[PDB]
């Protein structure tokens, strides 16, 4: 968050899986994995995607 | 028994006988952060746990979702506007459109829980205020007319995930063709008839905007029965009031939103049949 | 070589917060 | 290495180198019973097990309902006709709209499930008629128009709980201007083009009126990978074909019914989010 100092607030980081509806609001993307970002102090956040897939790789 | 300052039972009954700042928590698939939360409350001391079999009334398994319904859902957000008196969510009324949990809750018959509340409210180092958050058990309120009494609908008192509001000031439901048989709780009585002030019995928090941005509540199950119908008793309650009003620079319209995030936790349910299909609207 | 193992976890409630940090340093 | 009847392997990779009647079984709150039931058949004599790490893809924890998906759900009954030429059900595709089953398939992205398929079709000592129930597992099926290939649509290559049929003639999807886009499985040929008495290759039971009226299939997970989205790959197939027509007193109109009891078994899913909604009429 590159922003001034005293500009706080909070911000949901969400990955949902595929074979739905992409998530278009804040409602659908809670369901799916999401992460809650503090943007207090600390100017970074870190969402780990984990390795969700039916095959045991993905085409590029 | 010669007891210390002769007792003897003669009747074989015995009713005859005499007489911090930093905050992460994840559950399921969700993860909640807060760098600015004044560490939380674990209501009467009491996590909350499955169902021990030493205290088991049902005999059916029990089906525990675990990771897909003890998952944190935000509820909707409402405004903080300077002349709004609180708000008051049931639980789990609230949580019955959310997710698998309230398909849970309405396909099986009894069903126990605890739940972890999170309330989130950030305001800059120029704003005023401060809520407070209480865990109201067996959280009853007044109805709104005087001509008849506990006449409240089934609709009305469960609002859902939308909440209630408490009102400045009484006004009795004239109306006696059609009653809206809703609730008319005062916001200083807390709604329940008794003074806000002492409300602080309950597990509560407080969201200082100086201090805190964030609540924390881990509320256990508590009831008189091990495990009830979760579609009948709303077993918590939520009650959200401002204890001082918001204020900025002077500025008559100042809004900042307030969002609640609750995870069932260790909920387990019991007797499955067809699913629950209520008259809410 | 075999990669790292994805070990298991559970539910936390700790301070730690390691999701957060600060990219201004080079790490 | 001097082997018997000298083998160097020159190349570091490897792919250089050269070359009974009573049964009674219960599945959470349900419970089947049949008195002349000729055993079971474990499919490929594989029980269904949870995933086990050794060969665990994804990583996210995994949500298993156990009771609350586990159970036997009887899908509609279908009269077998003189004149019937057999029926098709997709798994898990039936169980999309059966009680908390649909409802976790839908909201989890990839899920795995072995079943229980308990066919049903009893008939007195006077009739006469004998039923084939395959498992065909990838069961595929031919299209109905001879101009293109693959040109199944998604609702029509996915009934539901109400089945297919096969058709005793093959009949082209003549309309060249909005094609069926819908199966003509010939029922001689199974549908995928193959004959039908080589069909006893897949996991089957034969329920012959004279001698039985169930028959007990339990199939595994079988699958490419170990586990995959619910919603696009149907895994297995149960195929159920009158190997000889039903005759009862000489009597030219003669129906019996017959009834389908699914209970998915170790059923595993991974990847909440939100629920999808297909399109499917």
């Amino acid at each position: 968050f590159c922003g001034s100092m005293m500009a706080t607030g909070k911000l949901l980081v969400s990955y949902a899986p595929p074979g739905a509806d992409p998530p278009k609001k804040r409602k659908e993307a809670m369901l799916g994995t999401h992460v809650i970002w503090d943007i207090g102090l600390q100017s970074s956040c870190t969402m780990v995607v984990p390795w969700i897939s039916n095959t045991t790789y993905r085409l590029t | 028994q010669v007891s210390s300052q002769t007792t003897i039972n003669y009747y074989r009954d015995s009713a005859s006988n005499a007489a911090d700042r930093v905050l992460q928590l994840t559950l399921g698939n969700s993860t909640i952060t807060a760098q600015e939360a004044a560490n939380s409350v674990v209501a009467y001391g009491r996590w909350p746990e499955y169902l021990r079999d030493s205290e088991a009334n049902p005999v059916d398994q029990p089906t525990e979702p675990e990771v897909a319904a003890c998952r944190f859902y935000t509820l909707d957000t409402v405004s903080w506007t300077k002349e709004s008196r609180g708000w008051w969510w049931k639980l789990p009324d609230a949580l019955r459109d959310m997710g698998l949990f309230g398909q849970n809750m309405y396909y099986h018959y009894l069903g126990r829980s605890g739940y972890t509340v999170h309330v989130q409210c950030n305001a800059s180092k120029f704003h005023q205020g401060a809520l407070g958050v209480f865990a109201v058990p067996e959280m009853c309120l007044a109805g709104d007319s005087n001509t008849t009494t506990m006449h409240t609908s089934y609709q009305n008192a469960n609002p859902g995930e939308k909440g209630g509001t408490f009102t400045g000031t009484f006004t009795p439901d004239n109306n006696q063709t059609s009653p809206a048989r809703r609730f008319c709780p005062v916001d200083y009585l807390l709604g329940n008839g008794t003074l806000l002030g002492n409300a602080f019995v309950f597990p509560h928090q407080i969201i200082n905007l100086r201090t805190n941005n964030c609540a924390t509540l881990v509320l256990p199950y508590v009831n008189s029965l091990s495990i009830d119908s979760m579609v009948k008793h709303n077993n918590w309650g939520i009650a959200i009031l401002p204890l001082a009003p918001l204020n900025f620079a002077s500025e008559s319209s100042p809004e900042i939103p307030i969002t609640l995030t609750i995870a069932p936790m260790c909920c387990e349910f019991n007797g499955l049949r067809n699913i629950t299909l209520p008259r809410l609207q | 070589d075999a990669l790292p193992n994805t070990e298991a976890s559970g539910p936390t409630h700790s301070k730690e917060i390691p999701a957060l940090t600060a990219v201004e340093t080079g790490a």
